């Protein structure tokens, strides 16, 4: 899956 | 004496109308309160072009940029602020977050460390990429939490630390605590959402992002992150609609892309998987309108 950012 | 050139590492936007204004700092702050980040960033850029010794201008620019999904520019701006004021703890917290996103492990841990030990209340105190640095950060933060239990930002900071090592379960628990303590903090909800998403909990992530958006409706990074969670769950109508929102807002609607160019490429992949080769062809031109209309966000 794709990465989420803080 | 004035100094104009401690800013040559930052790629300033070329045609900045805020350079003509009297008080662009004030205007940037106003644009932030409106949640217009792209616009906020341009005004702060003007201040950093004119008065690159003003630490508050670089801090604000950095913070805005990371919220507008531009970590690289955030880190450049924040490093200036860090030089001009090494005790500005907001700059260190933000550097930790943007470096975590950029997978700069050593820099992230150093930023968390400076975040803690720069505060007078705490100064008395196998993760392969940076193993003993990570252990020291964990230890410091835990020591700090026993001196100041129920502190939202210590729990948030432990959240970031555990994101770095992919311990999403522990990161979530800590960030969950932080939002219970500060439920109107949009960044905390976003941080919790990204943590859940990265730990394969996108449905729960989307609940956190909605809370973040209800607080700050111009929070482009949350918009991006919603696109990502929807795409991770193969809900491509919902992904597409949020991604178009994100692109539009990132560029400041009506207004040097790169950050944008990968979002457009990501959007192309969505359009392809949903069997829309007509829409795919349109992405190459990188104009929002066709998609805003096609996806119900605008007019016709």
């Amino acid at each position: 899956n794709e990465l989420s950012h803080l | 004496g004035h100094m104009l050139q401690n800013n040559t590492d930052y790629p300033f936007e070329a045609n900045n109308p805020y350079m003509y204004h009297e008080n662009p700092m004030e205007e940037g702050l106003s644009m932030l309160k409106l949640a217009n980040l792209a616009e906020a960033a341009l005004a702060f850029e003007a201040v950093c072009q004119a008065a690159p010794e003003r630490e508050e201008a670089w801090r604000s620019l950095g913070l805005t940029q990371a919220e507008n999904e531009k970590d690289g520019l955030a880190i450049i701006a924040l490093n200036h602020a860090r030089m001009l004021d090494p005790k500005d703890i907001a700059v260190h917290a933000a550097l930790a977050v943007s470096h975590t996103n950029e997978h700069n492990a050593n820099a992230a841990l150093a930023s968390l460390r400076a975040w803690l030990l720069s505060q007078p209340q705490y100064e008395q105190l196998f993760f392969f990429a940076a193993p003993n640095e990570y252990r020291e950060c964990r230890t410091l933060l835990h020591a700090a939490l026993e001196m100041n239990p129920n502190d939202a930002q210590l729990h948030a900071s432990l959240g970031v630390l555990y994101n770095l090592s992919n311990n999403y379960d522990s990161a979530a628990a800590n960030l969950r605590r932080a939002v219970e303590l500060r439920p109107d903090d949009a960044q905390l909800w976003n941080k919790l959402g990204a943590t859940l998403a990265n730990g394969n909990r996108p449905q729960e992530a989307l609940d956190a992002y909605n809370r973040a958006l209800d607080i700050n409706p111009g929070y482009v990074r949350v918009m991006y992150n919603m696109a990502v969670s929807y795409s991770n769950m193969s809900q491509y109508d919902l992904a597409a609609k949020q991604l178009v929102r994100a692109i539009y807002m990132q560029v400041g609607g009506t207004t040097s892309r790169e950050a944008t160019r990968s979002m457009w490429d990501f959007f192309r992949m969505l359009l392809n998987v949903m069997n829309r080769p007509d829409l795919v062809e349109l992405t190459y031109a990188q104009n929002v309108e066709p998609f805003a209309k096609e996806f119900g966000l605008q007019s016709m």
